RNA sequence: GAUGUGUGCU
DNA sequence: TCTGAATCTCTTCCAGCACACATCAGGACGC
DNA sequence: GCGTCCTTCGGAAGAGATTCAGA
């Protein structure tokens, strides 16, 4: 390629062919002049090594270099390896009619809808705009339509809404680990420069909203659009291929909203009153005449399909809350009521969606999933389930547990220094006792944080399941587990080095009270372990899936 | 193993595209092999309907036509 | 006492412990290293002098002429840093050395000399570092990152485990030189010690022993002790050492002096050795069968015939005993070979030894180094002399020699560069000693074995390589030159030195582009410690242990700051108080602790001397006397921590802040965040963009002032004084009379930097922060820079956040931002970017910059002038024309798609030979007028100051004040005054004014030459027009937003003012975050920062309220004193009594925006103090308040957290990342779309992407993504025509990339083809 | 077009 | 002294996408 | 400014070539 100026590109193959032709011509000239046998033998050696370097460079003892002392590539380095033609330009290619932008939430969408920026769709669906502009006669030739599009006239914006109507696109993330990495959505043209994504598929995508880029793709031909509509559509991809569990699981806001709604405590604005259905429960809660955690006896009409596809009616009077009564309004006709009459966590609603799919089908399941989305977001916004520094409560007995563990490890000191156990055995027992102490502190804190609440039912004090915010977002399973919250209050535990070995000394402090200047240095080991484990040992796990997809 | 069984696949293009391209291509050139383009990666490289999903009916028609 | 820059907005501090050592100059490593590299230093100690005396003098191959070095000197730079940045040329200085050539008289190799000729010859041209720690190499600014490489010396690696598949630990000894060849010793599974130099192949070390001219006698005597067998009547009595019999089994009946000591089969316990020492016996009996397991030391020859009986190092049997007994060899010497104490590795290596003598060993070495070449004795001897015994091909540095000697427990620390025989022998002894079991290996992650090669030494190495190349060139030239006519420039070629230096500073792994988008990023980029580059390891062949943190990193390297990705742990960052040793090692300050009193003398302890002592910990309470209030203080003894006593300690940490780097120290409440979310927090604080109106952070740390004054963007006042004239482009100080010089004092002028392009297209802008007639002290800020505020690093804005879910618009990590945020114009950031339109005189004719473009109407040419350049100040929109360039048959530069802006600066560079256009001469005239006006103004200012000093002098010694005005200001020098020293001073000032006029005229003439000169460019371009746009990037949904605690996120919606939740006072909330980002990622410190910011803004709101209705100073002072004394035992101790009732009104005005709170890294606030500060206002103690829904208008049925968290804005803007691609450009070697965003390229449906389509079975769409849409040529156009014809149908051909594969396979000997 | 450095998400 | 088992030695592999910047292309020697 | 030319440093595993031993 002629670069900027008089120089040329330093293409490897050209230099190798130049060297080979040099050796061949010089050898031919020497053979024509009847050179001494040692000279022509040496030149034959030079020709052989030049041809060797041209065919497969680096297989000999030394790989030749042209500039910067860098081993140049031959005819084999571009056929073999990670940068060869097979893996770089054959099994995967750069693709036109594509785009890429940072994604935002826009939770007003549905499972069959995505959000494209208004400017990306004009560059993506440009030939479609050209075709319809030529069809309607608003333009005359291709270049006139090109100029009209580049000038972004008002008519082009009107006709864009026509091509973009029911033409599904391929939303795609950069690491496509599994089958659900590419899902097809219909586009909804919006302003801005961000690709809005429906949060119900963000768990499947593993696409957090912390600055990641997704890639769009436009099915051009008819069959591609029909495949995206019938196969790769996100509506028909609500069951992961890994197992029978659903993959559209609400998470991290909807679970919290549902769990805070479908819960009961013994007091309210109105508690013992009776209602004739979900509608009056909604009327009570909107007006504020009854709390969302009341314990009332509404009259509901749940359906059953004991017949061969016919729903038989029944009406009962069950003792439920106001929140569960409100939630029953969106449940499709046909599921038993004994699915929301509890504290709906994440696994609970996952099982609920699974049984909805198993009983009713696909369309009620997707409609109900969207309704769960809406009624989780609304009552999570109204909840105000915040987090303060007064929510992580330190148990008053963790230091007794660390004292007992310190006494036992001091006993272990005398155990190994005398000779009863050795250094490796001491290391195996010290981790044992530290893990036992960590497991005791975690359980003690969890009990103290889940049961320590006092409330009166209009009389003496009674105990209920706690309303601490951290407990809500650790029990609902929206985002959290025992590990993170356990490290937020009580014992952080013992961390591991990148090689997999565990530190002999667990740091004894929690993030709610603080860390020393030395316990932080010790936790640095685990913090670096996690990152240098991800970035440097996901390679030998992507290799596994590569050579697994290869073999099957 | 999966690597050993993948490197000894009958269609030499798959093994050549996967790993040890020199050691597989040399073996295929020596043996004078003839690929049938039966699997999925072979048709991906060639650029046809892979005999996997919607193109499976077309591949059946093309196979039974001969 | 506090200065005026501090008594303007004093930050409340929560530090418990006091600091006795202030933070040093942060970027003090680069300027110190380069100073050591460039300073004129005698005795050949540092810098260019050392390299010159290590290379020069030179004499030819008995050419009788010597070219000896004298001295070097640097001239002034041709262009200053601003001109170098504008043009694109290096900010360097010519290197002039006054070399001399001397040749002796014939028949006198050491006698008299013939002639000497000397001149300052110009060779090379080396870059200079600016006053802010960076170079200017090609207009862009580079920073040379220091390298953390393995220290030269001897290293005893282990290679434990995974070798030999049996767990047999080997032992390999490495001698890494500073410059030379490696000398790897190692063992073998068969317990043989094999040497291996330069990783060629193994061979026994006895070969190099004989290469050192050591006979097998000498080796066996050296490595082993002796046991004597004496001929007597019979039975061959044994000379016995009592200690030699420690811990083995008696193969026979041990006895001495007749009596039996140890019975047969019984082990020799320590009591037996002790009792044998007590008896004092040495001669014992032994059966002759025990001699079978013995080896003879030296060779034995017969005393009768002179024939060798048994040579050196062979076993002894009964026949050999019989032969030696009859011969008469009375003294028999044998090797003391044990199994665990002294193994016979040397004997085994001699058994496997192929060579026998020095000559054969040298020939074998020559064969190993250069295989296949016919060797002679002289060539082998010269090669082995050159490898390890020559200073011209092998040189351990002084630090290498020091490490070498201290690793072998020697007393001497100095020595020669090359090794010696005793050095190699000692290395062998130490390796064998480690093999036996005494001692242990040394890990290569202990930081006392890893140096820091800074900029100066890296430049030294490259300059030395260039000097070696020139050395070879002049050595070749001086042997074939005609003497008496060669000036000392004809042999010295200036090309190689300059070429090597430019190659290093411009194209290398460690000449990094400066990450300069805000002061923190650049000041921590200069303070980087990269383990990569030449002489170091690579990310691929990097073990997982090197990434891990060593216990010796404490105080020298930040444990919690390293970039994510492939290079993690290899790009370690320097700590705050860490320094560099004279040997290049890392060492950290410590306070020396006496018997019971903590002294204030600071000692810097290296990474090795730390383990010998026991060091106390910074968070240890002291009581006014250097005494520990506790009898048991926590400490660390040897890379591990345990409880200690107050009597055993001898060192204590300077401060808690010394552990973390400068970047990671700016995070408040860092001791509550997990280090996992502290690493990312530090990185995203490094990547912040400066906002429009910079705003101080409320919950600070107190180090922000140090970073702001150190990074160099702030115009720190050199000399204190009074601001005589402030302006948006300059600041003038009338300095105090105490600090004025006798002569040339005058005054000083600070020229500020206006809106100019930065290295990351952000906006650097120095703006004044001082007023007229304001007394400024020494070393205080004068000009607010980018993302600073009154000398305080302000990387973002303080935003009123609320942790609550809001309709899922903050679902996963998103951030919901009010319309009021952009209404207040807070996060809109300036983005200066340049566009260059070169005019290449390519083939078919040169191209013009004319103002008329064919086939384009006047709509796009309205902004253009009649010359071809766009007007300065035009509000250009995307797609418009900036400069009209047309090639001989339309290639004019245009603004890129979807970017607005305003042209603010156009610079035109033309060839010397292409005359001008009218716009170029307009710019030239503007530049001349501006330069003349600037020089005239600055000289007018300094001469006003000079005559002010004159008038101040004249007031003593016969003054008449009235006649000064009526007498013209020209002859103010000879006025009424006697001939005392004041008249001499007046004459000196007259002389300096004359010199000022002379430098005015000469520098104006020089500036005229510098602007009017040609300014040559690259070969093949006529003229260059650079257009500098100015983009104002507003805030919009899609760009990253992140706090200091690593809580990142993307804006999802901009709600109006009314929709966001508001408290009972109606104040809207700016940001509605997500609560669940607190627990799962353990950054709890953000909640505490939110609470402290809420308290700070409450105090600020109370101050604002008390200032709104004007109350007397008493109430404001009382409230502010209550606020500043609220801390339990803080060392702030500020008293408002010393404030003079005027400088406290300014303080109260500056606090109405919110009281700034400091929070040391590991000495931060406690929640009791936070709640007390909350109670000081009228805020709830819980930290949570009550907000009502913005839309619904009803109560939120839970109290929620509301506060002011310092919310940064990252420069990962969405419009810098938004991209789409229709049909467009295509690659050349393969017919595929291009890759990237600058090129109009599409995304990559990679190898992993195709499996996600085969998995669904969607075959047709896959076939479009790799056959008809990208790859093929005919179908690519056919499908486009079908799409714009109404017919959606695809007709696949063959991918062109498969034909490329077929052709590249057929290029080999392989025949691939397609059948029928 | 290729190398070198830095960076984002996994 | 032939022939399996153990060891030595040579080769292959190491995630995906994206963005920004830089250099670089024979550079040495004769004209 | 033109113009033509002759360093080492990973490590986990598999395979193919040697050495050993051993009966
Ligand atoms: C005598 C002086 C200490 C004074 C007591 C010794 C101790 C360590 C030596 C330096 C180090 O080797 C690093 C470096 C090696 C490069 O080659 C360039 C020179 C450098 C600076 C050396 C010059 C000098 O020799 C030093 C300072
Ligand atoms: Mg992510």
């Amino acid at each position: 390629v002629p670069l900027d100026g008089g120089r040329f590109a330093t293409s490897d193959l050209n230099d190798l062919y130049r060297r080979v032709i040099n050796r061949n011509n010089r050898l031919k000239r020497l053979l024509d002049l009847a050179a001494p046998d040692i000279i022509v033998r040496n030149e034959k050696r030079m020709l052989q090594e030049a041809v060797d370097a041209l065919l497969d460079n680096g297989r000999r003892g030394r790989a030749i270099t042209g500039s910067n002392k860098r081993p140049l590539k031959s005819l084999a380095d571009m056929i073999k390896g990670k940068q060869g033609r097979f893996r770089q330009n054959l099994l995967g290619k750069r693709v036109d009619y594509s785009g890429r932008s940072v994604i935002t939430v826009g939770p007003y969408l549905r499972l069959h809808q995505c959000g494209l920026p208004k400017k990306m769709a004009l560059e993506l669906f440009k030939p479609f705009i050209y075709g319809k502009l030529e069809l309607r006669g608003l333009a005359t030739t291709i270049k006139a339509a090109k100029k009209m599009v580049e000038r972004e006239e008002a008519v082009v914006w009107d006709i864009l809404d026509e091509v973009i109507r029911e033409h599904p696109v391929l939303l795609n993330r950069a690491p496509t680990l599994h089958r659900l990495g590419i899902q097809a959505f219909e586009p909804v043209l919006i302003e801005g420069k961000a690709i809005q994504l429906h949060p119900l598929v963000c768990a499947a995508y593993n696409a957090d909203f912390d600055g990641d880029q997704m890639a769009v793709h436009v099915p051009l031909t008819l069959e591609a659009q029909l495949e995206a509509r019938a196969l790769m559509m996100s509506t028909n991809n609500i069951l992961s291929p890994a197992n029978g569990e659903p993959i559209i699981v609400p998470s991290q806001d909807v679970v919290l909203g549902l769990y805070y709604m479908t819960r009961d405590c013994v007091n309210a604005k109105g508690e013992g009153m009776v209602l004739t259905g979900p509608k009056e429960a909604e009327r009570l809660y909107r007006s504020g005449l009854a709390s969302l955690h009341a314990r009332v006896k509404v009259r509901i009409t749940e359906y059953e399909k004991d017949a061969n596809g016919e729903l038989v009616a029944k009406t009962s009077l069950k003792d439920t809350t106001v929140g569960r009564a409100i939630l029953w309004m969106i449940v499709p006709k046909g599921l038993p009521y004994s699915i929301v009459n509890q504290a709906l966590g994440k696994k609970a609603i996952s099982k609920m969606l699974n049984t909805c799919y198993r009983i009713l089908g696909l369309k009620p399941t997707v409609i109900f999933a969207d309704q769960i989305m809406y009624t989780g977001f609304a009552y999570a916004a109204r909840s105000g389930a915040s987090v303060g520094i007064d929510d992580m409560v330190i148990p008053e007995k963790k230091h007794e547990i660390i004292s007992e563990a310190e006494a036992e490890v001091a006993e272990i000191q005398e155990q190994f220094q005398s000779g009863l156990v050795t250094a490796g055995e001491r290391y195996n027992k010290v981790i044992d006792i530290w893990a036992a102490a960590n497991d005791r502190v975690s359980k003690a804190m969890m009990d103290n944080l889940q049961t320590e609440t006092v409330i009166n039912r209009d009389g003496q004090e009674e105990k209920q399941v706690s309303f601490n915010s951290i407990y809500m977002m650790a029990d609902s399973g929206a985002r959290g587990s025992a590990a993170q919250i356990r490290q937020l209050a009580g014992m952080r535990g013992l961390m591991a080095k990148p090689d997999g070995s565990i530190i002999e000394t667990p740091i004894t402090a929690n993030f709610r009270e603080g860390l020393n200047v030395l316990q932080y240095f010790i936790s640095t080991h685990g913090a670096r372990k996690g990152l240098a484990d991800t970035a440097l040992k996901t390679a030998n796990s992507g290799y596994l899936t590569r050579r697994l997809v290869d073999v099957a | 193993g999966i690597t050993k069984a993948s490197l000894a696949t009958e269609s030499f293009i798959s093994a050549a595209s996967f790993q040890e391209t020199t050691r597989v291509l040399t073996e295929a050139a020596v043996a004078g092999k003839r690929d049938e383009l039966r699997g999925l990666k072979e048709n991906v490289i060639v650029g046809r309907l892979i005999p996997a999903g919607t193109g499976y009916a077309y591949h059946q028609d093309r196979m039974r036509r001969r | 006492v506090y200065s005026y820059t501090e008594k303007k907005r004093i930050r409340k501090d929560f530090g418990k412990r006091p600091q006795v050592l202030d933070v040093p100059y942060l970027l003090s490593i680069q300027l110190d290293s380069f100073q050591k590299f460039i300073e004129q230093d005698p005795e050949g100690q540092y810098g260019l002098e050392a390299a010159f005396r290590s290379v020069f003098p030179i004499q030819s191959y008995s050419g009788n002429s010597e070219l000896q070095y004298v001295s070097y000197r640097l001239g002034e730079p041709v262009f200053d840093v601003q001109e170098c940045q504008i043009r694109g040329v290096t900010y360097s200085a010519p290197l002039r050395v006054k070399l001399r050539l001397v040749i002796y008289e014939r028949e006198a190799p050491e006698g008299t000399v013939k002639d000497i000729k000397e001149q300052e010859v110009y060779m090379g041209e080396i870059p200079l570092m600016t006053d802010n720690g960076t170079f200017v190499i090609n207009g862009t600014e580079r920073v040379i990152v220091s390298q953390l490489h393995r220290s030269p010396g001897v290293f005893f690696d282990s290679d434990k485990g995974k070798t030999h598949s049996s767990g047999k630990v080997l032992y390999n000894a490495r001698i890494i030189p500073y410059r030379g060849s490696w000398l790897d010793f190692e063992f073998d599974p068969k317990d043989n010690l094999f040497v291996r130099i330069d990783r060629r192949r193994k061979l026994p070390a006895t070969i190099i022993l004989r290469a050192l001219n050591y006979t097998t006698e000498q080796i066996l005597d050296l490595f082993f002790e002796k046991v004597i067998f004496e001929i007597r009547d019979n039975k061959l009595q044994m000379e016995l050492v009592p200690e030699r019999l420690r811990g083995e089994t008696a193969s026979f009946d041990i006895e001495a002096n007749g009596k039996v000591y140890v019975e047969k089969g019984r082990r020799i316990t320590a009591r037996h050795i002790r009792q044998l020492e007590k008896d004092d016996v040495k001669l014992i009996e032994v059966p002759v069968e025990y001699i079978a397991g013995k080896v003879v030391a030296k060779d034995y020859i017969d005393e009768s015939t002179g024939e060798l009986i048994c040579a050196a190092n062979m076993e002894l049997s009964l026949d050999l005993l019989a032969k030696l007994s009859q011969s008469g060899h009375k003294r028999i010497e044998t090797l003391f070979t044990n199994d665990l104490d002294h193994g016979p590795y040397i004997s085994e290596t001699l058994r496997v030894d192929p060579t026998n003598d020095r000559l054969s060993a040298l020939v074998e070495i020559y064969r190993m180094m250069r295989p296949g070449e016919p060797p002679t004795r002289e060539a082998a001897e010269s090669l082995f002399e050159n490898l390890f015994f020559s200073e011209d091909r092998y040189d351990l540095s002084a630090v290498g020699r020091m490490k070498f000697n201290r690793s072998l427990l020697r007393e001497e620390i100095e020595g020669s560069g090359i090794l010696s025989k005793d050095d190699i022998i000692d290395v062998m002894k130490k390796l064998i000693d480690i093999r036996n079991g005494k001692g242990e290996v040394d890990d290569i992650d202990h930081l006392g074995n890893r140096r820091i090669r800074s900029v100066g030494e890296m430049a030294e190495n490259q300059f030395r390589v260039g000097l070696v190349r020139v050395e070879r060139a002049v050595k070749e030239r001086l042997s074939l030159g005609d003497l008496d006519t060669l000036m000392p420039q004809d042999m010295i070629n200036a090309k190689p030195i300059s070429a090597a230096v430019k190659e290093f500073f411009g194209s290398s792994q460690l000449s990094q582009f400066m990450d300069q988008n805000n002061p923190l990023s650049e000041i921590t980029h200069k303070r980087r410690i990269s383990a990569l580059g030449p002489g170091g390891l690579t990310r691929e062949r990097a073990g997982f242990e090197v990434r891990d943190v060593h216990p010796t990193h404490y105080g020298r390297v930040c444990p919690i700051e390293t970039p994510e990705g492939p290079n993690i742990g290899l790009i370690n960052s320097l700590s705050v108080y860490a320094q560099t040793n004279e040997y290049g090692f890392l060492e950290t300050p410590y306070r020396k602790v006496t018997d019971g009193v903590v002294t204030d003398e600071i000692h810097y302890l290296s990474a090795i001397e730390e383990g010998n002592y026991v060091i106390a910990q910074a968070n240890s309470n002291l009581d006014e006397e250097g005494h520990f209030v506790e009898d048991l203080v926590t400490c660390r003894s040897k890379g591990e921590s345990s409880l200690f006593s107050r009597d055993q300690v001898d060192y204590m940490d300077v401060s808690t802040q010394q552990v973390v780097s400068v970047g990671a120290s700016l995070i408040p409440f860092l001791e509550h965040d997990d280090a996992n979310r502290a690493l990312m927090g530090a990185n995203m604080q490094r990547q912040a963009v400066p906002t429009l109106r910079a705003d101080k952070p409320l919950v600070g740390t107190g180090m922000e002032r140090a970073v702001a004054v150190d990074s160099g963007v702030t115009a720190v006042a050199k000399r204190g004084g009074v601001v005589q004239y402030v302006d948006a482009s300059r600041i003038v100080i009338k300095v105090n009379e105490d600090e004025m010089y006798p002569g040339e004092a005058g005054i000083d002028i600070y020229n500020l930097t206006k809106y100019t392009r930065s290295n990351q297209n952000t906006c650097i802008n120095q703006m004044p922060c001082v007023s007229l007639g304001e007394p400024v002290e020494r070393g205080d800020v004068l000009a607010d820079g980018p993302s600073t505020d009154l000398g305080e690093l302000a990387l973002g804005q303080n935003m009123r956040v609320a942790f609550m879910p809001w309709n899922g618009y903050n679902f996963e990590d998103s951030i919901l931002v009010s319309e009021r945020v952009v209404q207040e114009d807070r996060f809109t950031t300036i983005h200066i970017q340049e566009l260059a339109c070169v005019s290449r005189d390519t083939k078919l004719g040169p191209e013009e910059i004319t103002a008329d473009i064919p086939n384009v109407g006047e709509a796009a040419l309205s902004k253009l002038d009649e010359s071809g350049i766009v007007y300065i100040g035009a509000e250009v929109t995307g797609g418009d024309i900036l400069v009209g360039k047309v090639t001989p048959k339309d290639s004019s530069l245009r603004v890129p798609n979807g970017v607005s802006g305003t042209v603010i600066d156009v610079q035109v560079f033309t060839r010397d030979g292409v005359e001008k256009d009218k716009r170029a001469l307009e710019i030239e005239e503007m530049q001349l007028k501006q330069a003349k006006k600037d020089l005239s103004e600055e000289l007018q200012i300094l001469e006003a100051g000079l005559f002010s000093r004159i008038r101040a002098v004249l007031v003593a010694g016969g003054v008449e004040a009235e006649k000064l005005d009526k007498l013209p200001r020209d002859r103010w020098l000879e006025l009424g005054l006697t001939d005392e020293e004041k008249q001499n001073q007046l004459e000196q000032l007259a002389e300096q004014y004359d010199e000022l006029k002379h430098e005015f005229e000469k520098k104006l003439e020089a500036k005229r030459r510098k602007i009017t000169q040609g300014d040559d460019l690259a070969p093949g371009v006529l003229k260059i027009v650079k257009v500098y746009l100015a983009v104002k990037r507003r805030i919009q949904p899609g760009d990253k937003m992140a706090g200091r605690h690593g809580n990142k996120g993307v804006i999802s919606k901009i709600n109006p003012i009314e929709d966001m939740p508001y408290d009972e006072n109606g104040t809207p909330v700016d940001i509605v975050l997500n609560p669940l980002g607190v627990p799962s990622r353990m950054n709890i410190g953000q909640i505490l920062e939110t609470h402290l910011g809420m308290a700070a803004k409450g105090i600020g709101d109370k101050i604002n309220a008390m200032l709104k209705q004007q109350q007397e100073v008493a109430k404001l002072r009382e409230f502010i004193q209550r606020a500043y004394d609220l801390g339990a035992d803080v060392r702030q101790k500020v008293d408002l009594s010393t404030f003079s009732d005027e400088e406290v009104m300014r303080l109260a005005e500056n606090l109405r925006k919110g009281m700034p709170i400091a929070t040391p890294v590991f000495d931060g606030a406690k929640e009791a103090e936070i709640k007390e500060l909350l109670k000081l206002g009228d805020l709830p103690t819980s930290g949570q308040i009550r907000l009502y829904d913005g839309r619904t208008g009803e109560q939120f049925e839970r109290p929620v957290t509301v506060g002011y968290m310092y919310m940064l804005k990252l420069n990962h803007l969405v419009d810098d990342k938004m991209h789409a691609r229709s049909t467009g450009s295509y690659s050349l070697v393969t017919q595929q779309p291009l890759g990237g965003k600058a090129q109009f390229g599409g995304q990559r449906f990679g190898e992993m992407e195709v499996w996600a389509l085969e998995a669904y079975g969607a075959a047709y769409t896959l076939q479009e993504m790799l056959t008809v849409k990208s790859d093929d040529v005919n179908g690519r156009t056919k499908m486009y025509k079908n799409i714009v014809d109404g017919n959606h149908q695809m007709e696949p051909g063959m991918p062109e990339s498969f034909n490329v594969l077929l052709k590249e396979i057929r290029s080999l000997g392989i025949n691939i083809e397609l059948e029928d």
